[PDB]
């Protein structure tokens, strides 16, 4: 039931500054008023984050995704390698009431979109392996970090109320762990899902790299500040 | 003192002999409430089973499976485990399970085994000689067998080749025994490969229907998700014991704590990577760990040439858990520890044998 | 066929080095107490070759 649209979704591929966003808790250990140095995959400070205003993008080691969402236009995500029945494919959808995660060899169309009047962007769904249902994930800045290490799919999330006009604010906010998946797929590309009525969406994408960070834990165990040990001599 | 010093005479002074520590009392283990049981009931208690040549295949993953009830129940006529002993299933586990269920005759029970041949073993279901898993079989004469004959169940008898391991063939094509071609009509050299079971309540033991389910456990590199529940027990406090909190093992005394774990941490450490607090997976409360007491012991003596009575000092140990020198004489608790075998006096003289914190002892008794 | 040689197959625990066990008692494999009665979850620990 999927048909290619007439107009091209040619979104301007702009660039902007990451500033000091993209920090998440690396483990589940409580620490109180201490400085801890750890080496892991992070988003480098003051990096170059790509702005889209629906192409297939590489996954690399991990992905940082951000959206100044209004009225919940973004709906889900697709992950895979060949994006067909030849390989297992991951699908995540956040409809009005629940979130559904599926691991199946779907047959996606050339332009998937959720449609309005539940899932019809795939011609077939066979050999399903993993299913999951949970509470909904979602002026409203939504930040997510997706990682895939040794057959484990980690998703970190954060929601923020913002009043700034255009770009990412200058501030610090750590990302708390959200979901873990014990499934092994060698994901290499991914795609964004929109539910556009049959008749102007902006988001930001950045990539992770391995490096060392220093984090500060206050009395209550919350991360309030961080330092990148490879930015400039003062930081080192 | 004599043995440590390796001499038969000892001069006046204080000597360090050995150490002292509090032994743990008992063990405790804690684990989550256990949920998401595997659905064995819908498989074994299924109202209708499929035929042997169309065996039902079921995939089991991401659940907890209890084989204790299956092993203990005597309702199963045949319980044959080949890969491992039944008692060890609850300990180690694989990444997925496959269940193949069907109904056969009572005599064909041994055909479902590694390195076995027969009509079933070569035309309906095949097991590799390296297969690992278990087989369960139980009579169903009162249910599967029909007074008019359970002709619904069919078995394949005719095929040019055998069946591969875990391979199912359901072709209804007319088998051609000879070289004479047939236009879909059975003749002298053409026959239907499938024939019906003829179960009746009065047929005899061996011909009675038997429901058979084989379980195969596979360990693909994906993380394991299905195996037995983890046993747990209650918890104690104010006693040096050893614990296995959700895979984190260690000794110490557990007390109540006022720390505020943020809602997703599990355990806390302060510095130098030493655990201080934990959260029990059932009550979801924050506890506190303290190492139970230990310290060195020392002996104060005035010299073998003078006398033969001594005093004993435990360093940095509160005079609450000392334990023949458990009561002995009057016990004195000092800033340096606890002391047994000497009397505290209100006078003050010069220092003979230093003890610590501004106090010392001498021989007068001691 | 020679069947004079038999080996143990079930034991409550392992064996310390250079020990010998010749006792022939029924094995209570399951939770049901055999009480010296052979049957379900009760097997002879000696198996021939
Ligand atoms: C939003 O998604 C949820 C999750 O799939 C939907 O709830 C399910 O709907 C199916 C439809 O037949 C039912 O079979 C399930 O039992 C429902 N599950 C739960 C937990 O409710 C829900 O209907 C969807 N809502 C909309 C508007 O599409
Ligand atoms: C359909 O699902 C089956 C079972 O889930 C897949 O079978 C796997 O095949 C690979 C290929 O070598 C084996 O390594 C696995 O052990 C098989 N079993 C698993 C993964 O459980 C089959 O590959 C799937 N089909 C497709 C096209 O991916
Ligand atoms: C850390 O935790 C402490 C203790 O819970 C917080 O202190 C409380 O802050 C609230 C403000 O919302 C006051 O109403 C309470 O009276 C405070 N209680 C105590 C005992 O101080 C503190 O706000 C938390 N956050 C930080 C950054 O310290
Ligand atoms: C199939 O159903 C029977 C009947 O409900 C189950 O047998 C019961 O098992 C429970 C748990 O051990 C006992 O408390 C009952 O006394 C049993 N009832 C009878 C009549 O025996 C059986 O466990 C079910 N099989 C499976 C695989 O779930
Ligand atoms: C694990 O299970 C126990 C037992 O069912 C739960 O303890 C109960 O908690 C409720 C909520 O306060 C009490 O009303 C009951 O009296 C408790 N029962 C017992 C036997 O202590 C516990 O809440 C469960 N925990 C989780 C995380 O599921
Ligand atoms: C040895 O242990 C006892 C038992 O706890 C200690 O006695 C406590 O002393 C504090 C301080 O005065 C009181 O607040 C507690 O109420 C006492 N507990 C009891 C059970 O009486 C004693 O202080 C310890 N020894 C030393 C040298 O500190
Ligand atoms: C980010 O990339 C754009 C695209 O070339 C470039 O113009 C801009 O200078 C970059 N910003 C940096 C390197 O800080
Ligand atoms: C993904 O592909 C790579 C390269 O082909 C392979 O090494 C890896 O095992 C694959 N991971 C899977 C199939 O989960
Ligand atoms: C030590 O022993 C000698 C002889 O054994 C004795 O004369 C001397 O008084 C002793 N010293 C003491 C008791 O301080
Ligand atoms: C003498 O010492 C005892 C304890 O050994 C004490 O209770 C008492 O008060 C002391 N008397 C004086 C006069 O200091």
């Amino acid at each position: 039931q999927c048909v290619n649209l007439r107009t091209r979704t040619q979104l301007p591929p702009a660039y902007t500054n990451s500033f000091t966003r993209g920090v998440y808790y690396p483990d589940k250990v409580f620490r109180s008023s201490v400085l801890h140095s750890t080496q892991d995959l992070f988003l480098p400070f003051f990096s170059n984050v790509t702005w889209f205003h629906n192409p297939v993008l590489p996954f690399n080691d991990g992905v940082y995704f951000a959206s100044t969402e209004k009225s919940n236009i973004i709906r889900g995500w697709i992950f895979g390698t060949t994006l067909d029945s030849k390989t297992q494919s991951l699908l995540i959808v956040n409809n009005a009431t629940n979130v559904v995660i599926k691991v199946c060899e779907f047959q996606f169309c050339n332009d998937p979109f959720l449609d309005v009047y539940e899932s019809g962007v795939y011609s077939s769904a066979n050999n399903c392996t993993f299913e999951y249902v949970s509470q909904p994930f979602l002026k409203n800045l939504r930040e997510f970090v997706f990682k895939n290490i040794d057959g484990y799919f980690k998703i970190y999330s954060k929601h923020t109320p913002i009043n700034l006009v255009r770009d990412l604010p200058q501030g610090f906010s750590a990302l708390e762990p959200l979901v873990d998946l014990p499934i092994g797929i060698n994901i290499t590309r991914f795609q964004t899902l929109l539910a556009l009525h049959r008749s102007a969406a902006a988001y930001y994408v950045g990539y992770l790299q391995p490096r060392t960070f220093l984090l500060k834990y206050n009395e209550n165990g919350t991360i309030t500040d961080a330092v990148d040990c490879a930015l400039d001599p003062l930081s080192e | 003192t004599k043995c440590t010093l390796k001499s038969f005479t000892v001069e006046k002074g204080i000597y360090q002999t050995s150490n002292f520590r509090v032994q743990p009392t008992e063990s405790i283990v804690r684990f989550p409430n256990i949920t998401n049981l595997c659905p064995f009931g819908e498989v074994f208690n299924a109202t209708r089973f499929a035929s042997v040549y169309a065996w039902n295949r079921k995939r089991i993953s991401n659940c907890v499976a209890d084989y204790s009830v299956l092993y203990n129940s005597a309702s199963f006529s045949t319980f044959k485990c080949y890969g491992v002993s039944p008692t060890k299933l609850n300990d180690l586990c694989f990444t997925n399970v496959y269940a193949d269920s069907f109904v056969i005759r009572g005599d064909e029970v041994r055909q479902i085994a590694p390195g076995q041949t027969g009509k079933i073993a070569d035309y309906n279901y095949k097991l590799p000689d390296d297969f690992t898993g278990c087989v369960i079989a139980w009579n169903s004469n009162n249910l599967d067998s029909k007074v008019g004959g359970n002709y619904n169940y069919r078995y394949r008898l005719f095929r040019k080749s055998n069946l591969k391991p875990f391979e199912r063939d359901i072709s209804t094509e007319i088998y051609q025994a000879g070289s004479k071609p047939c236009n879909g009509v059975e003749g002298f050299n053409c026959y239907f490969p499938l024939q019906s079971y003829g179960f009746q309540p009065t047929n005899g033991v061996g011909y009675q229907p038997y429901r058979v389910v084989v379980l195969s456990f596979e360990l693909l590199h994906a993380p394991a998700t299905v195996c037995g529940p983890k046993k747990s027990t209650n918890l104690v406090k104010n006693k040096c014991v050893n614990f296995n909190f959700n895979g984190l093992t260690g000794t110490g005394v557990l007390t109540e704590s006022n720390k505020k774990f943020l809602p997703f941490q599990q355990f806390g450490r302060d510095i130098a990577d030493t655990t201080d607090a934990v959260r029990d997976p059932q009550t979801l409360e924050i506890l506190d760990i303290t190492p139970c007491s230990f310290g060195g012991v020392s002996v104060i003596t005035p010299g073998t040439n003078t006398s033969n009575q001594v005093a004993v000092l435990y360093q940095g140990v509160n005079c609450t858990e000392v334990p023949v020198y458990s009561t002995g004489s009057n016990v004195f608790q000092t800033r340096a520890g606890c002391l047994i075998g000497a009397e505290h006096v209100n006078n003050s003289y010069e220092c003979d044998i230093p003890i610590g914190a501004g106090i010392c002892a001498s021989y007068q008794s001691i």
